[PDB]
């Protein structure tokens, strides 16, 4: 997410198509870099 | 040769020498800020509880 001039990354890794168990995402990291993405890809 | 030079000069710094030819190091710290959040803050020392 990136909406007040912080990018911000919660995540989960949570053991086993998509399982009806819930799990709610813990906030990791809140970075203040301010710049516009509107973009995106995958780094293989 | 003529109307030919190597443009970098040594400063030939040597111990007898001046104040006025001496090492003086220099450090420009400057102070950058943009539109992303900052980053960069200040020890900010607190009070017993």
């Amino acid at each position: 997410k990136n909406i007040d001039g912080y990018f911000k990354i919660y995540s989960k890794h949570t053991p086993i198509d998509l399982p009806q168990g819930f799990s709610a995402l813990e906030p990791l990291v809140d970075l203040p870099i301010g710049i516009n993405i509107t973009r995106f890809q995958t780094l293989l | 040769g003529v109307n030919c030079y190597f443009p970098l000069q040594s400063y030939g710094f040597r111990p007898t020498y001046g104040v006025g030819h001496q090492p003086y190091r220099v450090v420009v710290l400057s102070f950058e800020l943009l539109h992303a959040p900052a980053t960069v803050c200040g020890p900010k020392k607190s009070t017993n509880l």
